[PDB]
RNA sequence: UCAACUUCAG
C-alpha cells in the first residue's frame, strides 16, 4: 500500500516483505493512510 | 448496544394498532383505551378534557413505563353515555380549541405587526 | 506441589468443588426502576439474546417452538439451538439449515429468554439467603439490570456502580424449585429476625410521610391520576372527605385503598409525644401521631419507617402475615407507584436553607459552646492545681479526660437539640430524618450546629507531635479546640486544624470498615 | 561501555530537558506533560516512593 | 467524628 | 496490605502540610499508600562534611 | 361539556423571540402547546454526513455532531419536504433532503476558521441561518476538510439537533394564588415579571375557586424558524395528531362493531 | 476541545459567541460584560462560554500527519 | 512589601523563589523541625496582639490550604464536607474523563477517554491553577436540580436530560490500540502479515476478512464491528495457521490510525487505534467533586424534565436523599456559588479556609440577580405543567464523567469457551 | 409405611411441593397424560400447579425417617400448604 | 496459552 510517513509527511510505497524505511528521510514509522471507501456518520 | 433507535418512540413498527378499545370489566360503562407510540403530550390533553365532560365519572391516563412509549386512558361515564363517545367527543373539541386559537393566533400576529 | 492445587481458595477443593464458574450467568450494573414490581426484574435484550433456555417440544407448543425456530437467532425472540432427541444439536446461529428447521415432539427447542422467565439474581457478598433471589424477567432497553427499590435492602445494594449476577434456571424442574423456594414475594419476612426483610425506602417513605398528613388534600383529577396507577383498585371512586364547599379527597383516604383486605394495625409515629397516650387526646392526637388501620382502613396516623419499613408489627409484616404474600407484593408495588405520582405534584429538595438556622439559634449554639470551653478551662485549672481527686476505678488522667468529654459532649448535645428546636415544619433535613428515609438527627446538629469531638482509637486526638497535637498548638494544651473538638458546623465550615483532626476520625472510620470485612468473612465461613 | 541506563524524562539528561514548549510541540511532546517517568519497553513506568 | 459514645 | 492493625494506617498528627489527609485508596491499602501535599519537597541529600 | 374559546394577546414578537399569553384555556393544552414548542415542530438539520477527508484534529464523527448541530434555514420548505421516510425513492432525493457540501483546505499559514458560511447548500432556501458564523472546526496548515452532509426533515423528539426552540419560558399564576407553590417563607421569594403585586404584598389571597388560566409564554427561536411560525406549526401539528387519533379510533369503533 | 455549538441546557446557539467573547474581553469589558452584550442571558448559557476551555489551540501547534 | 512587589513582577524581574529562599523569608522545615517549632496558620489572626495565646511564633503557614495533595486540591470547599467525601472524591477524581494530554493524538495507548467538551469549573479552587485544570480541565458545569422527580433518581442514581445529551453533553472518546509483531521464532517457521486466505491458511473464521487490506492490515477509517479482523498475520506450518488478532467483543469502532514500525529487533510491528464514541446511557456513572457519584437512572427529553419560569431544565437531577446522610454540604455552598459565579460572570473561589466567604455572603450576592437567597426555584412539572409544589434547589455544579460505564461492563454467558485442566466455564 | 403408623406431619412441606410441581411440570411437557382439563394452558408449570390445586398429581412422596424407614404419602393424601 | 504482579469496582 501506501504509507505517510511519521515525520517528513511524505507518502511512500513500501511492498510486502521491505524494511519500514522512509526514502529521503528514513523515518521507521509509517502510517497507513486513509481508506478510498467511505463511511456514513449520523450526525447524531 | 442495547439502545433503542430513536424512531421507535413515534413510529409505529408494523402490524401495531394506535388505538385499542378494551372494556373493563370491574365496573359497568367504564373502558380503557391503549393508544401505541404516544406520550403525555396526547394523554394529559385527552384526559383534561374528558373530565371537563359532565358525564364522566372518570378520566385518568398513564404511561404504563417510561422508556417503554404507550399511554393508558381509562373513561367511565354515566349510563345513556357510552366511553368511546366522551372520547370521540374530548378529540373533536381539543381539535375545535386549537383551530380557534390558531386562528386568534394568526390574528394576533398580523395586529403585532403593521401596527 | 500436588498439595498446593489442593489446598487453598483456588484449589480443586473449594476453587473448583464447592463453587465454580457456571453457565448461563449475566453480570451488569444496576439502574433503579420505580415501575417495575418487586419480583420483576429488568434485563437488557442482549443479555436475554445470549440466555437460552431449553423448552421440551410439545404437541401444544409446537406452533409457537417452530416460529420460534424460524426466527432463529439473529431476530431477538428467536432460538439458538435446536436439540434433536439423539442430542445432536442443530445450530440455528450458522446458516439456514432449511432441513433441520423441523420441529417433533421430543426436540429441545433452545429459545432465548423472555418475558416472565425466572432468574436468580445474586449480589456478592451473600451473607443471607435473601441476598439470593428469584424474579421475574422483564425485558427494557438499554445495558442494565432494573430493580424495584423496595428489593434493594435484602441486597444490600445502592445504584451507584454496583454490578448484579443473574443465574437462570435450565429445567422446568429446577425452575418449579426456585419459583417456590426463592421468588421475592416468599422472601418478604426474614426467619432470621421474624421481620420483614423489605420496606418502603428513599423517596417513596418521605413522600409517604408527607402524603399521609391531615393537611394533605387532593382535588378530583388527582384523585383519578392517582387511581390510575393502583392496581388492585375496584374501580370505584371513593366519597370524598369533604363533600362541600369543594369536593377533596384527603390522603389517608387514597392510601385507605392500598392498604389490602381488611389489615388491622396500630402504630407510633417517631414524634409522637410520650405524654400524649397518659393524658387526653389518647386517641385524638392533635399531631396526628399514632396509626390506626381498621378495616384495611387508615383510620388516623401518619406513616413513617415505624408502620412501612422493615420492624416488627409493621404495616407490611402484617400485610405478610395476614393477607399472604402475592396480596403484599402488590401492596409494596401499588405504594411506591401511587406515592411516586403524588411526589411528582408535591415534589422534594434539599438545599441551603435547610442547612440555616435562625439567628438567635446560632447565638445559642455560640453561647453554648463558650461556657463548655470555660467549664473546660476550669477543670483544667482544677488538675493544675492537683485539686482534682481520682475517681474509683481511674487515673487521674483518666478521670480528667471523662470530666472533659463529659463537659464537651453535653455542650454538643445542647447545641444540636438548639439546631433541631430550630427546623421549621418545611424543613427538609427534618422531613427525610422524621420520615426515617435518610439520615438522623446526629447528621442535622452536625450540619447546623457543631460537627463535635474527633476521637481515635477512643480518645481525643493524641498528641501526636511531642506533647502537642499539632505544631500551631502549645505544648501541654488539653483545651477543647487542641484536642479535637470542632465548634464550627458543616455548614459554617472547619478551621483547619478542625479540618485535620476531622480528617483523622473519617480516616478511623474508614480502616475499621476495612479491616472488618475480612474478619467477619472468616467468622462467617467457619460458622457454615 | 558498561550498560544502559533508562532515563527519566525532562530530567537533565532527558532530551526534552530545557526545551520551549514550541520545540516540545515540534517533537510532538507535551508542554504540560510533568516528566518523572521512564519509558521502558514502550511503556511509561512511575517509580513510588 | 462525633463524640466518644458517638462514632469516630 | 494483609495485617489487620489499625496502627499503621491512622492519619498521624505529623503527616500535617506533607502529606494530604483526604488522599488515600479505599480497601487493603487505606493509609498505608499516600500522596504528598501540595508545597512537600523530599530532600535530595548532601555531604555532611 | 365542551371545549373553551382561548385568547391570545402577543405582547413582544422579534425575529428571535415571541412573548404572547393565552388566556380562558385549560392547563393541560397550555403545557402540550408548550411540549410540542419543544418537541413536535418539524425542523430541517443534517443528518447524514460523509466525510471524504478530514485531517483536523477533531475527529470525523465529532465534525458529523457538530454539524449536525448547525441550525438551517427552514422557514417554507420544511411543510413541503417529506420525510425519508415517506419518499419513495431510495436514500435521500431533492424532495426528502437538501444537500451540502465543505471543501476547505488551509493553505496559508494563518489558521482557517471553518465556519457555517463554508457550508454550500444545493437549494438557496436552507441555508446555514447565515444571511459571526457558527466554527465547525479550526484548521492548520496543511489541514483539510472535505465532506457532503444531507439535511432532512424532522423534530426534536428524535434529537434535540431538530429542536426549533432554544427556551420555552411558561409560566402561570405569577402571583401564588392557587397556591400550586407552597413558600414556606412568602417574602424571601422574588416578584415575578408578570406579577400585579404591590411590593408589600408577597402573595395574593387564596382563590378557593381558582383554576389556572393566562399562562405567558416566552419562546425563543433557534433561527431556523421563525419564532411566530414555531407556535403556528405546533399549534397544527397537535392539531394534526389530535385528527390521526380520531381517524384511528373511528376505523377501531367501526371495527368493534 | 472548541465552543460548542449549542447550549446543552436549552439549546441556543453559543458556537458563534466564543471569538467575539475573545475580542470582548481583549477589548476591555469584564466577563459579565462580554457575555452580555453578546446576547447571554440565562446562566445556562453563560456557563457555556465562561467555563470553556478551548483546547483546539494548543492542538493546532502539532503538525499535521499529511502535509 | 518588598519581597511581594518583586515577586509581583517576577518575570523582567528575575526575582522568584529561591531569591526568597535566600533572602531569608521562608524556610524549609521538616517533621522533626515541625516538632519544635511554633506555627501560625495565619498572620494577621494568630500573630497580632491579642489575648496572647502565645507570643513566640517562630513561623507561619503560607496558606492553610497547601495541606492538601494534588486530587483533594480541585474539592471546592473541602472544608464543608464530611471527611470520608473527601477521600471518595480524591479516588473519583483520578477517574473522571478528560483530556489527559495534548498530544493524544500522537500517543497510541491502550484504553484511552478523551472527552468532547471539557469546560473549567466555575466554582473552583486557586491551588488548581497549578494543577493544570483549566489548561487540561475533566468534567462539565450542568444545571443540576437537587429533586426526587420520577424515582429514577432513587437510592445514588442520577436523572439525566437527554436533550441535553444530545447535544453533546459528556460525551467521549474510547481508544483501544492493538499491537502485533510479526516474528521469526523457527528458522522455517516465520509469521507475515497478510490477508488471509480460505484455502491457503487452515485456521480461518466466519469473521469477515475482507476488511484486511493488502498488507493484512486494516485501513483508518473502516468501521470495525465486534470479533471483525484488524491485523491479519499468518504463521507457515512445518498450511498455513490464523493468528489473527480480532476486535474485542462488543467494541464496535472506527479505525482511528494505523502505524507500522520497525521494533528493536527489526521484525515488523503494527499498532491500530480504533475510536469508539461513546454517548451516555442510562448505565454510565457520574460524579460530583464532593465524593457523592450515580449511574444514570434514566434519561428524559427536555419536554420531560421539570422547568424553571425562564425556561431552564436541569441537565442532570440527583436525589435529596444523597445529601443528608453524607453530610456534603460541599456540594450546596457549590451550586449556590456557581449559580452566583454564572449570573455574575466571574469565576467564584471556593479556596478551602477562605474566611471572607461565608454562605451568607453567597446568598445575599444571588439575591441581587433576582433568584432566591438559598437557590430553590420554582420548578413547573414537565408532564402535566403544573408547579411543583416544593421549590426545588437548582444550580450549575461540576460533574465528572467516571471511566467505568456499563457497556464494558455487560456480560452473559452461555455454553461458550471452557479451561483445559477445569474443563469448567471461563475467567472473565 | 402402612397407613396406619404415619407418624409424619399430614400437610406437604414447601421442598415436597416445589419439587412435585416441579416433577409433574416436567412429565407434562414429556407428552404425560394430563389429568385435569387444561382450560387452554399450555405451560407445563402452569398445568402441573392446576393439578396440583386439584390433588390430581399421580405422585407418591416416600419420606425417609431418620432411623432409615420410609413412609409413603400420597400427594392427595397431603394438606396442600397453600 | 498459562503463572505472576499491580491497578481499580462495590
Ligand atoms: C454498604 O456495605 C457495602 C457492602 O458491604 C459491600 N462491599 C464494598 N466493599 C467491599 C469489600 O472490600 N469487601 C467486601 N467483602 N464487601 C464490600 O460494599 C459495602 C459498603 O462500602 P461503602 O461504604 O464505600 O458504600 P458508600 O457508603 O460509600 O455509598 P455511595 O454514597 O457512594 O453511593
Ligand atoms: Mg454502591
Ligand atoms: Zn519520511
Ligand atoms: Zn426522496
Ligand atoms: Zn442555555
Amino acid at each position: 500500500m501506501i504509507y505517510i510517513c511519521g515525520e517528513c509527511h511524505t507518502e511512500n510505497e513500501i511492498k510486502s516483505r521491505d524494511p519500514i524505511r522512509c526514502r529521503e528521510c528514513g523515518y521507521r514509522i509509517m502510517y497507513k493512510k486513509r481508506t478510498k471507501r467511505l463511511v456514513v456518520f449520523d450526525a447524531r | 448496544m442495547n439502545a433503542p433507535p430513536a424512531f421507535e418512540s413515534f413510529l409505529l413498527f408494523e402490524g401495531e394498532k394506535k388505538i385499542t378499545i378494551n372494556k373493563d370489566t370491574k365496573v359497568p360503562n367504564a373502558c380503557l383505551f391503549t393508544i401505541n407510540k404516544e406520550d403525555h403530550t396526547l394523554g394529559n390533553i385527552i384526559k383534561s378534557q374528558l373530565l371537563k365532560d359532565p358525564q364522566v365519572l372518570f378520566a385518568g391516563y398513564k404511561v404504563p413505563h417510561p422508556l417503554e412509549h404507550k399511554i393508558i386512558i381509562r373513561v367511565q361515564t354515566t349510563p345513556d353515555y357510552s366511553p368511546q363517545e366522551a372520547f370521540t367527543n374530548a378529540i373533536t373539541d381539543l381539535i375545535s380549541e386549537l383551530s380557534l386559537l390558531e386562528e386568534r393566533f394568526r390574528v394576533a400576529i398580523k395586529d403585532k405587526q403593521e401596527g | 506441589s500436588l498439595k498446593q492445587r489442593l489446598k487453598g481458595k483456588e484449589g480443586r477443593v473449594r476453587g473448583n468443588l464447592m463453587g465454580k464458574r457456571v453457565d448461563f450467568s449475566a453480570r451488569t450494573v444496576i439502574t433503579p426502576d420505580p415501575n417495575l414490581s418487586i419480583d420483576q426484574v429488568g434485563v437488557p435484550r442482549s443479555i436475554a439474546a445470549n440466555m437460552t433456555f431449553a423448552e421440551i417440544v410439545t404437541p401444544f407448543n409446537i406452533d409457537r417452538l417452530q416460529e420460534l425456530v424460524r426466527r432463529g437467532n439473529s431476530q431477538y425472540p428467536g432460538a439458538k439451538y435446536i436439540i434433536r432427541d439423539n442430542g445432536d444439536r442443530i445450530d440455528l446461529r450458522f446458516h439456514p439449515k432449511p432441513s433441520d428447521l423441523h420441529l417433533q415432539t421430543g426436540y429441545k427447542v433452545e429459545r432465548h429468554m423472555c418475558d416472565g422467565d425466572i432468574v436468580i439474581f445474586n449480589r456478592q457478598p451473600t451473607l443471607h439467603k435473601m441476598s439470593m433471589m428469584g424474579h421475574r424477567v422483564r425485558i427494557l432497553p438499554w445495558s442494565t439490570f432494573r430493580l424495584n427499590l423496595s428489593v434493594t435492602t435484602p441486597y444490600n445494594a445502592d445504584f451507584d456502580g454496583d454490578e448484579m449476577n443473574l443465574h437462570l434456571p435450565q429445567s422446568l424442574e429446577t425452575r418449579a424449585e426456585i419459583q417456590e423456594l426463592a421468588m421475592v414475594p416468599r422472601m418478604i419476612v426474614t426467619p432470621q429476625s421474624n421481620r420483614p426483610v423489605m420496606g418502603i425506602v428513599q423517596d417513596t417513605l418521605t413522600a409517604v410521610r408527607k402524603f399521609t398528613k391531615r393537611d394533605v388534600f387532593l382535588e378530583r383529577g388527582e384523585v383519578m391520576n392517582l387511581l390510575m396507577f393502583l392496581s388492585t383498585w375496584d374501580g370505584k371512586v371513593p366519597q370524598p372527605a369533604i363533600l362541600k364547599p369543594r369536593p377533596l379527597w384527603t390522603g389517608k383516604q387514597i392510601f385507605s385503598l392500598i392498604i389490602p383486605g381488611h389489615i388491622n394495625c396500630i402504630r407510633t409515629h417517631s414524634t409522637h409525644p410520650d405524654d400524649e397516650d397518659s393524658g387526653p387526646y389518647k386517641h385524638i392526637s392533635p399531631g396526628d401521631t399514632k396509626v390506626v388501620v381498621e378495616n384495611g382502613e387508615l383510620i388516623m396516623g401518619i406513616l413513617c419507617k415505624k408502620s412501612l419499613g422493615t420492624s416488627a408489627g409493621s404495616l407490611v409484616h402484617i400485610s405478610y402475615l395476614e393477607m399472604g404474600h402475592d396480596i403484599t407484593r402488590l401492596f409494596y408495588s401499588n405504594i411506591q407507584t401511587v406515592i411516586n405520582n403524588w411526589l411528582l405534584i408535591e415534589g422534594h429538595t434539599i438545599g441551603i436553607g435547610d442547612s440555616i438556622a435562625d439567628s438567635k439559634t446560632y447565638q445559642d449554639i455560640q453561647n453554648t459552646i463558650k461556657k463548655a470551653k470555660q467549664d473546660v478551662i476550669e477543670v483544667i485549672e482544677k488538675a493544675h492545681n492537683n485539686e482534682l481527686e481520682p475517681t474509683p476505678g481511674n487515673t487521674l488522667r483518666q478521670t480528667f479526660e471523662n470530666q472533659v468529654n463529659r463537659i464537651l459532649n453535653d455542650a454538643r448535645d445542647k447545641t444540636g437539640s438548639s439546631a433541631q428546636k430550630s427546623l421549621s415544619e418545611y424543613n427538609n433535613f427534618k422531613s427525610m430524618v422524621v420520615s426515617g428515609a435518610k439520615g438522623s438527627k446526629i447528621n442535622i446538629s452536625q450540619v447546623i450546629a457543631v460537627v463535635g469531638q474527633q476521637n481515635v482509637e477512643g480518645k481525643r486526638i493524641p498528641f501526636g507531635f511531642k506533647h502537642r497535637t499539632l505544631p500551631h498548638f502549645i505544648k501541654d494544651d488539653y483545651g477543647p479546640e487542641s484536642r479535637g473538638f470542632v465548634e464550627n458546623s458543616y455548614l459554617a465550615g472547619l478551621t483547619p486544624t478542625e479540618f485535620f483532626f476531622h480528617a483523622m476520625g473519617g480516616r478511623e472510620g474508614l480502616i475499621d470498615t476495612a479491616v472488618k470485612t475480612a474478619e467477619t468473612g472468616y467468622i462467617q465461613r467457619r460458622l457454615i | 561501555f558498561i550498560g544502559k541506563i533508562p532515563i527519566m524524562l525532562r530530567s537533565t539528561y532527558c532530551l526534552l530537558n530545557g526545551l520551549t514548549d514550541r520545540d516540545l510541540c515540534e517533537l510532538n511532546e507535551c508542554p504540560l506533560d510533568p516528566g518523572g517517568y521512564f519509558i521502558i519497553n514502550g511503556s511509561e513506568k512511575v517509580l513510588i516512593a | 467524628i462525633w463524640g466518644i459514645g458517638c462514632n469516630p | 496490605r494483609d495485617g489487620k492493625l489499625a496502627k499503621p494506617r491512622q492519619l498521624h498528627n505529623t503527616l500535617w502540610g506533607m502529606v494530604c489527609p483526604a488522599e488515600t485508596p479505599e480497601g487493603h491499602a487505606v493509609g498505608l499508600v499516600k500522596n504528598l501535599a501540595l508545597m512537600a519537597y523530599i530532600s535530595v541529600g548532601s555531604q555532611p562534611s | 361539556p365542551y371545549a373553551n374559546q382561548p385568547t391570545v394577546r402577543i405582547t413582544e414578537l422579534t425575529d428571535e423571540n415571541v412573548k404572547f399569553i393565552i388566556e380562558n384555556t385549560d392547563l393541560a393544552v397550555a403545557n402540550s402547546i408548550r411540549r410540542v414548542f419543544i418537541a413536535e415542530v418539524p425542523i430541517i438539520a443534517i443528518d447524514w454526513v460523509q466525510i471524504d477527508a478530514n485531517s483536523s484534529v477533531l475527529h470525523d464523527e465529532f465534525i458529523a455532531h457538530r454539524l449536525g448541530l448547525i441550525p438551517l434555514t427552514s422557514d417554507d420548505i420544511v411543510d413541503k419536504l417529506q420525510y425519508s421516510r415517506d419518499c419513495t425513492c431510495e436514500e435521500f432525493c431533492p424532495e426528502c433532503s437538501v444537500e451540502f457540501t465543505l471543501d476547505v483546505r488551509c493553505n496559508e499559514d494563518q489558521t482557517r476558521h471553518v465556519t457555517s458560511r463554508d457550508l454550500i447548500s444545493n437549494s438557496p432556501r436552507v441555508i446555514p441561518v447565515t444571511s459571526d458564523d457558527i466554527l465547525i472546526v479550526k484548521l492548520r496548515k496543511g489541514q483539510e476538510l472535505r465532506l457532503r452532509a444531507y439535511a432532512k426533515k424532522g423534530f426534536g423528539k428524535e434529537h434535540a439537533k431538530w429542536n426549533p426552540t432554544a427556551g420555552v419560558a411558561f409560566e402561570y399564576d405569577p402571583d401564588n394564588a392557587l397556591r400550586h407553590t407552597v413558600y414556606p417563607k412568602p417574602e424571601e421569594w422574588p416578584k415575578s415579571e408578570y406579577s400585579e403585586l404591590d411590593e408589600d404584598e408577597s402573595q395574593a389571597p387564596y382563590d378557593p375557586n381558582g383554576k389556572p388560566e393566562r399562562f405567558y409564554y416566552n419562546v425563543e427561536s433557534c433561527g431556523s424558524l421563525r419564532p411566530e411560525t414555531i407556535v403556528l406549526s405546533a399549534l397544527s401539528g397537535l392539531k394534526k395528531k389530535l385528527s390521526d387519533l380520531q381517524t384511528q379510533l373511528s376505523h377501531e369503533i367501526q371495527s368493534d362493531v | 476541545m472548541i465552543i460548542p455549538v449549542r447550549c446543552f441546557t436549552c439549546g441556543k446557539i453559543v458556537g458563534n459567541k466564543w471569538e467575539a467573547y475573545l475580542g470582548l474581553l481583549q477589548a476591555e469589558y469584564t466577563e459579565g460584560d462580554a457575555l452580555d452584550a453578546l446576547g447571554l442571558k440565562r446562566y445556562c448559557c453563560r456557563r457555556m462560554l465562561l467555563a470553556h476551555v478551548d483546547l483546539i489551540e494548543k492542538l493546532l501547534n502539532y503538525a499535521p500527519l499529511e502535509k | 512589601k518588598r519581597h511581594i512587589d518583586q515577586l509581583k513582577e517576577r518575570e523582567y524581574n528575575n526575582y522568584s523563589w529561591q531569591d526568597l529562599v535566600a533572602s531569608g523569608v521562608v524556610e524549609y522545615i521538616d517533621t522533626l523541625e515541625e516538632e519544635t517549632v511554633m506555627l501560625a496558620m495565619t498572620p494577621d489572626d494568630l500573630q497580632e496582639k491579642e489575648v496572647a495565646y502565645c507570643s513566640t511564633y517562630t513561623h507561619c503557614e503560607i496558606h492553610p490550604s497547601m495541606i492538601l495533595g494534588v486530587c483533594a486540591s480541585i474539592i471546592p470547599f473541602p472544608d464543608h464536607n464530611q471527611s470520608p467525601r473527601n477521600t471518595y472524591q480524591s479516588a473519583m477524581g483520578k477517574q473522571a474523563m478528560g483530556v489527559y494530554i495534548t498530544n493524544f493524538h500522537v500517543r497510541m495507548d491502550t484504553l484511552a477517554h478523551v472527552l468532547y467538551y471539557p469546560q473549567k469549573p466555575l466554582v473552583t479552587t486557586r491551588s488548581m491553577e497549578y494543577l493544570r485544570f483549566r489548561e487540561l480541565p475533566a468534567g462539565i458545569n450542568s444545571i443540576v436540580a437537587i429533586a426526587s422527580y420520577t424515582g429514577y433518581n432513587q437510592e445514588d442514581s442520577v436523572i439525566m436530560n437527554r436533550s441535553a445529551v444530545d447535544r453533546g453533553f459528556f460525551r467521549s472518546v474510547f481508544y483501544r490500540s492493538y499491537k502485533e509483531q510479526e516474528s521469526k521464532k523457527g528458522f522455517d517457521q516465520e509469521e507475515v502479515f497478510e490477508k488471509p486466505t480460505r484455502e491457503t491458511c487452515q485456521g480461518m473464521r466466519h469473521a469477515i476478512y475482507d476488511k484486511l487490506d493488502d498488507d493484512g492490515l486494516i485501513a483508518p477509517g473502516v468501521r470495525v464491528s465486534g470479533d471483525d479482523v484488524i491485523i491479519g498475520k499468518t504463521v507457515t506450518l512445518p498450511t498455513k495457521r490464523d493468528c489473527s488478532t480480532f476486535l474485542r467483543t462488543s467494541e464496535t469502532g472506527i479505525v482511528d490510525q494505523v502505524m507500522v514500525t520497525l521494533n528493536q529487533e527489526g521484525y515488523k510491528f503494527c499498532k491500530i487505534r480504533v475510536r469508539s464514541v461513546r454517548i451516555p446511557q442510562i448505565g454510565d456513572k457520574f460524579a460530583s467533586r464532593h465524593g457523592q457519584k450515580g449511574t444514570c437512572g434514566i434519561q428524559y427529553r427536555q419536554e420531560d424534565m421539570p422547568f424553571t419560569c425562564e425556561g431552564i431544565t436541569p441537565d442532570i437531577i440527583i436525589n435529596p436523599h444523597a445529601i443528608p446522610s453524607r453530610m456534603t454540604i460541599g456540594h450546596l455552598i457549590e451550586c449556590l456559588q456557581g449559580k452566583v459565579s454564572a449570573n455574575k460572570g466571574e469565576i467564584g473561589d471556593a479556596t478551602p479556609f477562605n474566611d471572607a466567604v461565608n454562605v451568607q455572603k453567597i446568598s445575599n450576592l444571588l439575591s441581587d440577580y433576582g433568584y432566591h437567597l438559598r437557590g430553590n426555584e420554582v420548578l413547573y412539572n414537565g408532564f402535566t405543567g403544573r408547579k411543583i409544589t416544593s421549590q426545588i434547589f437548582i444550580g450549575p455544579t461540576y460533574y465528572q464523567r467516571l471511566k467505568h460505564m456499563v457497556d464494558d461492563k455487560i456480560h452473559s454467558r452461555a455454553r461458550g469457551p471452557i479451561q483445559i485442566l477445569n474443563r469448567q466455564p471461563m475467567e472473565g | 409405611q402402612a397407613n396406619q403408623k404415619r407418624i409424619t406431619t399430614p400437610y406437604m412441606t414447601k421442598y415436597e411441593r416445589a419439587r412435585v410441581l416441579g416433577t409433574r411440570a416436567l412429565q407434562i411437557a414429556m407428552c404425560a397424560p394430563v389429568m385435569v382439563e387444561l382450560e387452554g394452558e399450555t405451560d407445563p408449570l402452569l398445568i402441573a400447579m392446576k393439578e396440583l390445586k386439584a390433588r390430581k398429581i399421580p405422585i407418591i412422596i416416600r419420606r425417609y425417617l431418620p432411623d432409615g424407614s420410609y413412609e409413603d404419602w400420597g400427594v392427595d393424601e397431603l394438606i396442600i400448604s397453600d
